[PDB]
């Protein structure tokens, strides 16, 4: 009994699209600069709901007009998925971001929309309000970037106490901040934004070491990869990105060990078979 | 002249101070401003009264 | 509707005589006597330029 | 050009209004006025132009 | 900043990607000096070419600090000028971070991964037309 | 309603689909927002007469 | 001298790029005659031009210099014989001036 | 999918500053 | 009865490939610097027709030989499509361009070629014969580019009377002229080439305001999009690129209004179902 | 009776995977700077074989560790394909390269791996041990590049006696050598690496005038292209890259002639229908 | 079809090799 | 498919020097 | 002078970009009249404004000032006749000033 | 005041970002009481804190110092009434100081 909700944020309020409507969310997240994506195929829309949603989702009013100083320029939508049995719920949060693309995939008799949301699509920000530090340490540049983007930060790396001269004075917008933080020191320590938290950590270290996820049931088989172990699983509302995993396989006994998560491929369909999440993991140090 | 002092500007006292500047401070052309400070560690400290 | 019809017919009947006609209608009165409408052109030439 | 033009005003009178007073009366009087104030007007105005 | 028929053909996204990758490729622009000291030959610099957003507004670039200033010297025989705040010139960009090279003046690694950014570069002074040449010195250095 | 089919660049005449729609809308606004303008009805007969 | 394709319908509108201009002629059957609405480059040039054989459409000099051209019907306009029998020809400035010179001495 | 990849490619080339 | 013709231009003459042969033409046009594409799959070619066409289509004689000074270097092909009933035709033109690629997709017993053409594939032009202006206005640079390319131009923009110091002396070939005109002033005013007409205009303006196309019948449903309205239709030989459209929908009442066209996707198959054109449109100002 | 072998090289030795297991090798070689690639789908792997192979294939021990000075950093694998009847074999060599990526395509009950091998993936070389010539001719720079890469060379071109100033002093690694030799002089003469032989030759010349391959049997039809003749064939263990072909067709009589090879499309499936190689060829001079 | 898009991301090659 | 091409594109951009 | 598209439902909210501003009017049946809540550019201008024919919605100066426009009902508001019979029109600064000048001598 | 939601289970562990810190509270039924193990930013702060109504979980100063907050049970903890009837609330620094000042003069 999968329970999947797509919650928009609109001037009227939140209009939650439940799992009764045919919905299909393909989220793909990674420990990269690039904004994590979520494609949303939603069918069964009424005329009123289509008017209330698609008309608000637009790329105008910031190009041929002005109507922009803060948020409400583009609609922010979150995704809450999970399971529910015996009356209890498991609705976690799996994506927060603003819509960028909107098309239609299925014509009548089932008018189904397909939107494309991206995390931190508010690169329509205020062109960097506070100037970046002139000479400062890496953790301090990270703190400035987090404060500029408005997100709380988790910075855990061994490169924090390294000074930089002009760390990002060429930055043009807030989104480019993450690009700069990713650009400097990129063999291991890659920074990203997971939902509302900006994470800057080494690629071989776990963000929350006490939050290891012991994994014993898999769909298919936990197989090797040129980096670590890769495996698909049924939706567990406790697996984030950059988290620690404690794979204990049966089919492949050599893949057992502790791994950190680098990528994540959510594929959630209320009215269809795919309700999986795919994990790319690398050896954890 | 016309300098913006840096947030968490690190300064060391002669007993290994390691103090950060709190406020985002921008100086003045006159040649003197005031900064707030915080010690790197939660420990008890007593800085020397002279600039180090 | 009838007032509009009478007004339009009056305008068209009046256009046959000048001083109460306008474009493409007084045009006709001029073309009756061959007064040519007097086309659209423009042309210069034979200029000189001092330069480097 | 060639294939006729009708434009008879009374074309808007169906078989239903065969013994009607009203609709038939109104359409006949409207046709008479449009005749007197368009066809007669243009005939005598062309006689003027001549 | 985008166009509607992008996201339809692959080459549309590809050339948009090329444009955005070449827009961040900082090489050289005119610039002005806000601070300078002749003892260390490093100057705080404000670039003189604005960024322009969608609404057609100029957002001024950020001041760049500790930019080495050229001196055109070899064997110790350098040339200097009274670099004061307000003069204009051209700022360049380094292939890699030269912050670690600046303090050492020797073979050093790039401190960070920032490639082709105005954060690290030079500033060659240039007066442009702001001078007057006497008629007697027509063909003469 | 009727616009100005006289204008200055000669008489601009529209198609009977357009004039019929105009007379239909005018009758609809005058008599009733939901009156049937069927050609067999008296109102439709009047509309067709005012369209010819 | 360019022949303009026609279609044997009563009312039609043809838009084309001829003579470095964007012409559009709407030909319609008005009672027992044909009329044409001519618009060049969006701006409308003339309304209700009664169409005859050999007789120029843009009848007034303001509508055809500098070397804008003109449209000529070989015969009296009749949409029943359009395409097969009655053709409309476009003349540029030089050819239309030569046509004027020939037709003004008859 | 080709279309989703194309749209993702188009996304990261849109910031306010034209040049 | 759909009527679709592919008319080549070769020394012998035009060899019209009619709709009796299995033809499938996918044309994709847009208001960009990019050359609009046409992929046409033609089956049922005889041996003689194959030797008469494919042998002429080649990328040699300009790389390892000379044989080149003007056109006839590559075969220029146009596409004429439409409907026909009661004896009247509707064959308009939907593409003009030169071939670039030749292949076969379907092996015997149905030897069917697949050839790829782009508009203005004569980019190997006379390496800019006439020098670009030293200092001039945008309209006059556009006129120079149109004269160099040999195409008539439609310049309708508010940026015409803006002087440019030094407009495009880095241009190497004739094709790069369009890329340059596109490069300067590119929030809105994007220049393109439709058939043989070079159009330079603002993106929110229509080439011909008097030539709006009232659309009432669609295939599927006219849906919203990021910019404007997107919709598919049966082939109407009156819809061009950047033309004005007057959408009047039934399923979606909110999409009614006037739109300009940005992208066009022709898919014409004489012996198959797809005979539609897809229109991307944005609000018209 | 197809006979296909995938021969790895590991510390234990060569572990040949025969054609009894479901194997599917898709190779694409070409005359470019890019490394020719082979995708390998292998099913029926036992637990021990998976442990022996996938654990050896890794991208670690050279980024978060050191364990590297020479080969054995990554496993080198060769491919030997051919036919066999009446007791005689025809096993040639069709690919030699090192793995880079490993994934799983088919989940249980058939755990099937999919590895990705690239030729000359040992670019993790001694960062150019020997300095390039300061001033030298093209042939001698090619000889230096071949010596640095450790491969024997075939340099047959008309540009050999042309001097260069600083021929490749920005080169960082061994792989960039091929990119440089390709970069200079790229109208015709494109250098590439076929297996363990570095070939630098003009594009319109055959490496081997005496090794022309007379082809008379084709799968499908030998067709034209925008460059030359394109045709598919059953696996013949005598067709290399850049070799000469002597096409003698039946369906298309005018494609007959002598051609050189530019590309190659191996698709070998022991337990499936596709066992073909596709040849792109251009006119030979 | 990604093959047509591949064939389209090759047209950017004029007579200039510049080289 | 296209994932193979994506993997190829990624492998192109791996060399032995970080900068 | 722009009519606003309305729907014949009792309580609704319509938001639109008119007069270089982002207006939003929520119309609801309150007892036996219509009330309207007006919000411009996010901030809420007024709540519970009675809707009357001819009387402007934004009554006080502090709201329709400056040149922001106003909204006028042709007749007394009634959601049953919305879209056919009763319309709401938007006036910019000049049009509303002229409406005020006319309406103050009545 | 931030209401931490609870689930009617004997043993559970809730992890959340509250008050600029990464808290993790493991609540378990121990004998006839509830105990809680609280960790902040990964490191463990306290184990086996006996949970009582109104009375703060982090009892001594160095754990809720500075302004880190504290957790308060409105009633005596009981997992059978978790979510409906009993809730756990988080207070930031100033609010916990105000609560302490209120509760020290009762």
């Amino acid at each position: 009994k999968r329970i999947l909700r797509v919650t928009f944020n609109m001037p009227y309020g939140p209009e939650v699209i439940r799992e009764d409507l045919d919905v299909r969310v393909r989220i793909m997240k990674a420990a990269l600069r690039i904004q994590n994506r979520a494609t949303m195929e939603i069918f069964g829309l009424t005329t009123q709901l289509r008017e209330s949603l698609l008309s608000q989702f637009t790329a105008w009013k910031h190009r041929q007009r002005q109507v922009g100083r803060e948020d409400e320029l583009m609609i922010k939508v979150s995704v809450e998925a999970g399971y529910s049995d015996q009356g209890r719920e498991q609705v976690s949060r799996v994506f927060v971001g603003e819509v960028a693309i909107v098309d239609i995939i299925s014509p009548p008799p089932d008018i189904g929309i397909r939107i494309q949301c991206y995390t931190r699509q508010i690169d329509r920000t205020k062109t960097i309000r506070n100037m970046p530090p002139a000479n400062t340490t890496f953790v301090k540049f990270v703190e400035w970037g987090a404060n500029e983007m408005g997100l709380n930060f988790i910075c855990d790396t061994s490169y924090n106490d390294q000074v930089l001269k002009n760390p990002g004075r060429s930055i043009t917008v807030a989104s480019a901040i993450l690009a700069s933080i990713q650009d400097m020191y990129m063999p291991d320590v890659a920074a990203f934004v997971d939902d509302d938290i900006l994470i800057v950590k080494d690629r071989d270290k776990v963000i929350r070491p006490d939050e290891v996820t012991n994994v014993n049931s898999f769909v298919g088989i936990p197989s090797w990869s040129e980096w670590g172990v890769e495996f698909q699983c049924l939706f567990e509302p406790s697996i984030r990105v950059a988290g620690g995993v404690a794979v204990e396989s049966l089919m492949n006994p050599s893949v057992n060990g502790n791994y950190v998560i680098t990528a994540l491929e959510y594929d959630l369909a209320s009215r269809d078979r795919p309700f999986y999440i795919k994990v790319m993991g690398s050896p954890a140090a | 002249r016309s300098q913006t002092r840096i947030s968490t500007g690190s300064r060391v006292q002669t007993p290994a101070g390691a103090i950060f500047t709190v406020l985002s401070d921008v100086t003045i052309p006159a040649g003197g401003v005031a900064t707030i400070d915080i010690k790197s560690q939660e420990y008890g400290n007593i800085p020397l009264p002279v600039g180090n | 509707a009838r007032s509009s019809v009478m007004r339009n017919e009056a305008r068209i009947a009046n256009t046959i005589n000048p001083n109460v006609s306008f474009g493409t209608f007084l045009d006709a009165i001029c073309a009756l006597m061959g007064i040519e409408r007097g086309s659209d052109l423009s042309t210069f030439g034979y200029g000189v330029q001092v330069t480097g | 050009t060639l294939p006729a033009y009708n434009s008879d005003i009374q074309q808007a009178l169906k078989w239903l209004h065969n013994q009607a007073p009203g609709i038939t009366g109104l359409i006949q009087r409207k046709a008479q006025w449009y005749d007197r104030f368009s066809r007669q007007f243009w005939a005598n105005w062309e006689r003027d132009v001549f | 900043s985008a166009k509607a028929p992008d996201r339809t053909r692959l080459i549309a996204a590809l050339d948009a990607r090329s444009r955005r990758d070449a827009l961040d490729f900082e090489v050289m622009i005119p610039a002005q000096v806000v601070q300078y000291d002749r003892a260390e030959n490093i100057a705080t610099i404000q670039p003189l070419i604005t960024w322009v957003d969608t609404e057609h507004n100029a957002v001024q670039r950020h001041q760049l600090v500790d930019i080495p200033v050229i001196s055109m010297g070899a064997g110790g025989f350098h040339i200097s000028f009274p670099i004061q705040q307000g003069d204009i010139g051209w700022i360049y960009a380094a292939d890699r971070d030269t912050s670690q090279f600046l303090e050492s003046l020797s073979m050093s690694k790039p401190n960070t991964g920032r490639i082709h950014k105005f954060e690290h570069g030079l500033f060659i002074p240039d007066v442009f037309r702001r001078y007057t040449i006497n008629s007697e010195d027509s063909a003469a250095m | 309603a009727n616009y100005n089919y006289i204008v200055d660049t000669g008489v601009i005449v529209a198609d009977t689909a357009d004039v019929l729609s105009d007379v239909e809308a005018e009758f609809r606004a005058a008599l009733g927002a939901n009156i049937n303008l069927a050609a067999s009805t008296p109102q439709g007969s009047l509309v067709a007469a005012e369209a010819i | 001298m360019k022949k303009i394709p026609l279609t044997a319908v009563p009312n039609q509108a043809i838009s084309f790029n001829a003579g470095s201009s964007y012409w559009k002629i709407r030909l319609y059957q008005n009672m027992d005659m044909m009329n044409a609405d001519i618009s060049r480059d969006g701006v409308i040039v003339c309304h209700g031009v009664r169409c005859f054989g050999g007789i120029p459409l843009l009848q007034y000099s303001r509508q055809y210099r500098p070397d804008y051209g003109n449209f000529v019907f070989d015969r009296d306009a009749d949409w029943t014989l359009f395409g097969d029998g009655i053709n409309l020809f476009y003349l540029d400035g030089a050819e239309f001036a030569e046509y004027q010179a020939l037709a003004t001495r008859k | 999918q080709l279309t989703t990849a194309i749209q993702d490619a188009q996304n990261d080339s849109a910031t306010k500053i034209l040049y």
